[PDB]
């Protein structure tokens, strides 16, 4: 999983 | 020197500032461990990775995958240009970026440290053919599972992008080869030849560009290892004698010569202007 840095942030697996 | 402004983009040490063949000019920490990662500010046109089954395939989740990101939900890699612009349609600071910078920023948007804000940002490859941005999960570029970086006919539409690719690369970075032009050094109001060059035979401009890339700035043999953009980054190609004249000092002017095409390791292996 990754987390976006720019807003708005989300988890992407 | 009236060439100063024009020749600024060929100061690869200043505008790119990192390795070209192998770009690993910075370090980033991911949860208590430092890693090496690309940091060149210019895009590398035509660069790809040759695996001794293609490096743009997703990472294996068997034993033989590629360098690219594994499948995601939502699918953020690979992602088309239109797919990216739509993804960032609310971000005015991103949605209108050029395809290369956007691809770089898109890749740099993915934080592996899901519990902290790390500085690790993945490299990327933009394929002009499919107009697809590929986030590279593996930042490694050469290991001799053996592989190596190269310019190749298969890679001509690929573009290797680090996290630091500037949004104005079109203005400050090389891309096109200079036809009927020869890299020179400005001295006493006149553009003189590069005094010492290393002559490599090459059948066409492509092979010359390929050779320059092979000999260019590299952050890995075969800090300490960092080139910071220093290396054999330039080449004067004499299309008539079929000589790729390679050198490692920055050019500061152009010479008009219909027999020559000026190329760099960052430049596209085909495009001329």
């Amino acid at each position: 999983c990754w987390t976006t840095r720019m807003s708005p942030p989300q988890q992407i697996c | 020197n009236p060439w100063t402004e024009y020749m600024a983009k060929y100061d690869i040490e200043e505008v790119h500032g990192s390795g070209i063949r192998v770009d690993l000019g910075e370090d980033a920490e991911v949860a208590g461990t430092q890693y090496r990662l690309p940091s060149g500010k210019c895009p590398v046109f035509g660069k790809g990775i040759i695996i001794e089954t293609t490096f743009l395939k997703p990472v294996a989740t068997l034993k033989d995958g590629g360098f690219a990101f594994p499948p995601t939900n939502p699918l953020i890699s690979p992602m088309t240009l239109n797919g990216m612009r739509d993804f960032y349609k609310n971000n005015e600071y991103v949605k209108n970026l050029d395809e290369l910078t956007l691809c770089s920023r898109h890749a740099g948007n993915m934080n592996p440290d899901n519990d902290k804000n790390s500085n690790y940002k993945y490299p990327a490859v933009y394929d002009y053919n499919d107009k697809k941005c590929h986030i590279l999960y593996i930042a490694a570029q050469e290991n001799n599972f053996c592989f190596r970086p190269a310019k190749d006919k298969l890679f001509e539409n690929y573009t290797y992008l680090s996290k630091n690719v500037v949004d104005n690369w079109e203005e400050v970075c090389p891309r096109k080869n200079l036809e009927n032009a020869k890299f020179g050094l400005w001295v006493d109001g006149n553009c003189e030849d590069i005094p010492h060059v290393n002559e490599f035979s090459a059948n066409d401009l492509f092979e010359c560009n390929k050779l320059v890339f092979e000999l260019s700035a590299s952050d890995q043999p075969k800090d300490r290892y960092k080139s910071h953009g220093k290396g054999y980054n330039w080449g004067n190609y004499n299309r008539e004698t079929q000589k790729c004249e390679i050198f490692n000092v920055k050019p500061t002017c152009l010479i008009n010569n219909s027999s020559y095409i000026a190329t760099t390791a960052l430049s596209h292996p085909i495009e001329v202007e």
